């Protein structure tokens, strides 16, 4: 079973997109599929939803009149036609699906898809070390990572030593400064007694821009 | 034609049509206009043969799978309720009435066929249909059958047949393989004397209204002749085949409008003001219960009683019947195979294959 | 349209607590109120149907219940797995409105950061700018204090944060601090510092470095 989101991404304001919902594992003909988006740091909104059975459809107020529903029951997909966009409609995007019968709820719900309207372009990080201080514990526990500085639009995903090195790691939440770029940090904390014999290396990955990185962490010479 | 200024309406026989008859008696002592209700039979066959030039009732109920082939056929007026009187509804109940973007009917109730046991010969009730022949073995020994249910109109065999899982049958899609098991489970239920390939509709609900069986698979409005029987009985979850639920194909009971009567705005005033009420349904459903009714207000109501929560229990774990026109073919291609097949006039292979050609 | 509303909209309790999430409708919904658990980063998972039917394979901890038209979702004993967002939301009208969540967090006994500090790299300011950085890790509760001091001067307005997450297994938070400033500006001076204060600190704690020593 599976909703699968396509087609979101960066768009001008006045701009338009079209999302996908590509459904399988239950009766799409009989379903309603909805789109319930979240914009960052609030709330769920459902916006628009649509009758497969019937080809009924509906919308919220706040997006009548720019955003069309429609849905192929030959290929069990379902679309948001969306026109006329504006920074009000960043958001991660949802798909989700009830059944035929009223009582049900949103069962079935897409990984989601992150749309960006701003007019600023799109922009790889540069990634630069957080060296283990040469002050670190001796017997105890040293921090180390990686600060991910100065890329648009959402999202950077990090990782370390290839997903092999997960305990003990913090990716925190980017911050967006006032130049309108992104920044965020990853951090791990290993024994100090390893700074000398093991590799720490930060991968990052910019999926917009293109962008992977790979940058080994070390302490820093004199 | 059509009388002027009085309501004829068409309902099944094993449908509430008293309790209809006493909305039709509280609307003629405040409107002074006068309610027949009929309920012929093959209602759902005469009525678009007598409303194609004109005639036949006002307000015709049946469930929402017929109401597409008249529409298509220009037979149903278009209702119009105003937005406030569809939010007195589940928004979902309308999509079932809806027919190229129309809404041609008012929607009443979604029933659901269950498996209806007698608790004092079967306290825990089978929970798979395979082990349903070795309950029957049991149970003969003692002079009582398991099951008996109306093997002549698809509807009730259709959770079987569609539980497990080009080869459409009229423009339903249907699991080949699926069907191919669940009929031939069917047919040796029969073969091996564990059910009778004659067996309808009143031979089963009397067996089992006189303790004679211990199971039957029937809808809502089932329940109240149960009652009058003193059975002691029980509304359960249909049995799973092949480790799957059993799969209903589920109808929503909806009252049309002939496109031909002249009582349109009569018509719309029965239905909207007496019997979508609390009152109104009230009155059809102690006549015959009518499963899980449309009407938020009193659904909301009915929905504590366990037997209602079993109907939407198997409601979930079925399909709400498409409304397409090839409907009515689509009954009669599955009814022809699976008596043939029952009655081992054609094999399994034979008959549904004959269902899926033309 | 339905506006549902969620009391309240925050609370703490420890593992093995009861907690009880309140939704109130606008007007009378008809028990078509389902609730959702949202992770943050992730999807909704729905929990309850028709206010009370609990979806298959949620963990029997989760229940709803109706009284009129207020709606109850209870976690009978909470597990450290549980923080979240919840939401109700209600489908007997359309437009489908949701309430506007519930947070929950899982409250544990008082835990003292550890506090590291990193300069920025020498392949920062060969950019133009130096970026400075203070972690607090592993903390509890979320309230912790940074000040960034620059030559013992305090710093206003040119700092910016963030926390991940409750930790799944102990609870705790983790708070990233970024002081950015020009090269050079971050030239002009000596003595780089983060001041951390928090409940675990007995006094607030200080990590520094003195610019281009080691
Ligand atoms: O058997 C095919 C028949 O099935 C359904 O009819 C049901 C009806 O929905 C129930 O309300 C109750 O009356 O039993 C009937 C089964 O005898 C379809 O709705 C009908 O069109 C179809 O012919």
């Amino acid at each position: 079973v599976q909703l699968v989101e396509s087609g979101g991404g960066l768009v001008q304001p006045g701009g338009s997109l079209r999302l996908s919902c590509a459904a399988s594992g239950f009766n799409f003909s009989s379903s309603y599929i909805h789109w319930v988006r979240q914009a960052p740091g609030k709330g769920l909104e459902w916006v628009a939803y649509i009758s497969s059975y019937s080809g009924y459809t509906s919308y919220a107020d706040s997006v009548k009149g720019r955003f069309t529903i429609s849905a192929d029951t030959s290929k069990n997909t379902a679309y948001l036609q969306m026109n006329s966009l504006r920074a009000e409609d960043t958001a991660v995007y949802y798909c989700a699906r009830t059944p035929w019968w009223y009582w049900s709820g949103l069962d079935y719900w897409g990984q989601g898809t992150l749309v960006t309207v701003s007019s600023a372009s799109t922009k790889g990080p540069s990634v630069f070390p957080l060296a283990p201080s040469s002050k670190s514990t001796s017997g105890g526990t040293a921090a180390l990572g990686c600060l991910v500085k100065d890329y648009f639009p959402e999202p950077v995903t990090v990782s370390w030593n290839s997903g092999a090195l997960t305990s003990g790691v913090h990716t925190f939440p980017a911050v967006l400064q006032s130049s309108g770029l992104y920044s965020l940090s990853s951090v791990v904390t290993v024994p100090s007694s390893s700074l000398g014999t093991q590799t720490y290396i930060c991968n990052v990955n910019h999926k917009p821009s293109n962008t992977k990185v790979d940058k080994k962490v070390e302490p820093k010479s004199c | 034609k059509i009388e002027e200024g009085k309501l004829v309406i068409w309902i099944n026989g094993d449908k509430g049509y008293n309790g209809l008859a006493e909305v039709g008696k509280k609307f003629e002592k405040d409107t002074g206009i006068k309610v027949t209700v009929e309920h012929p039979d093959k209602l759902e066959e005469k009525f678009p043969q007598v409303a194609a030039t004109g005639d036949g009732p006002d307000i015709i109920f049946w469930a929402h799978d017929r109401f597409g082939g008249y529409a298509q056929s220009g037979l149903l007026a278009e209702i119009t309720p105003d937005k406030a009187f569809q939010d007195k509804l589940y928004p979902f109940t309308w999509d079932a009435v809806r027919y190229n973007g129309k809404l041609i009917a008012y929607p009443i109730a979604v029933e659901a066929l269950s498996l209806i046991y007698n608790k004092d010969l079967l306290p825990n009730p089978p929970k798979t249909w395979e082990e349903i022949p070795a309950l029957d073995k049991e149970l003969k020994a003692k002079g009582k059958s398991a099951l008996m249910f109306n093997l002549q109109e698809p509807y009730f065999t259709w959770p079987l047949i569609a539980a497990d899982g080009k080869y459409d049958i009229k423009d339903v899609g249907v699991d080949n393989a699926g069907a191919k098991a669940g009929l031939t489970f069917l047919v040796d239920l029969i073969k091996n004397k564990h059910m009778n390939a004659d067996t309808d509709y009143s031979i089963a609900e009397a067996a089992f209204n006189k303790g004679e069986t211990a199971m039957t698979i029937n809808g809502p409005w089932a329940w109240s002749n149960i009652d009058t029987s003193k059975v002691n009985y029980g509304v359960t979850v249909l049995p799973t085949f092949k480790g799957q639920p059993s799969k209903p194909f589920v109808g929503v009971l909806s009252a049309g409008i002939n496109a031909a009567s002249p009582n349109k705005e009569l018509a719309k005033e029965f239905l909207e003001n007496y019997l979508l009420t609390d009152e109104g349904l009230e009155a059809v459903n102690k006549d015959k219960p009518l499963g899980a009714v449309a009407l938020k207000s009193y659904e909301e109501e009915l929905a504590k009683d366990p037997r209602i929560a079993a109907t939407m229990e198997n409601a979930q774990k079925g399909e709400i019947m498409p409304n397409i026109p090839q409907m009515s073919a689509f009954w009669y291609a599955v009814r022809t195979a699976v008596i043939n097949a029952a009655s081992g006039r054609q094999t399994v292979d034979e008959a549904l294959k004959d269902a899926q050609t033309n | 349209d339905i506006q549902m509303t969620q009391s309240p909209s925050s609370l703490s309790a420890s593992v093995g607590d009861r907690v009880t999430i309140t939704c109130r409708a606008s007007q009378s919904v008809s028990s078509a109120v389902a609730w959702y658990q949202q992770k943050p980063g992730k999807a909704p998972k729905l929990l309850i149907y028709s206010a009370s039917s609990l979806y298959s394979g949620v963990p029997s901890r989760f229940s709803g219940s109706r009284s009129g038209t207020d709606f109850t979702l209870t976690i009978s004993s909470l597990q450290p797995e549980d923080f979240a967002t919840y939401y109700c939301q209600q489908s007997s009208y359309i437009p489908v409105t949701f309430g506007q969540g519930t947070k929950v967090e899982i409250k544990r006994t008082v835990a003292a950061p550890s506090v590291f500090i990193f300069p920025p790299s020498d392949s920062q300011l060969k950019s133009g700018t130096a970026s400075v950085v203070c972690l607090l890790n592993n903390f509890y509760p979320r309230e912790a204090k940074v000040q960034w001091k620059v030559d013992n001067a305090l710093q206003s307005g040119n700092s910016q944060e963030s926390v991940t997450e409750q930790d799944s297994k102990d609870s705790t938070y983790s708070l990233s601090s970024t002081l950015t400033l020009s090269k050079a500006d971050y030239e002009k001076h000596k003595v780089y510092a983060c001041e951390v204060t928090h409940q675990g600190l007995s006094s607030p704690v200080t990590k520094s470095f003195n610019r281009g020593e080691c």
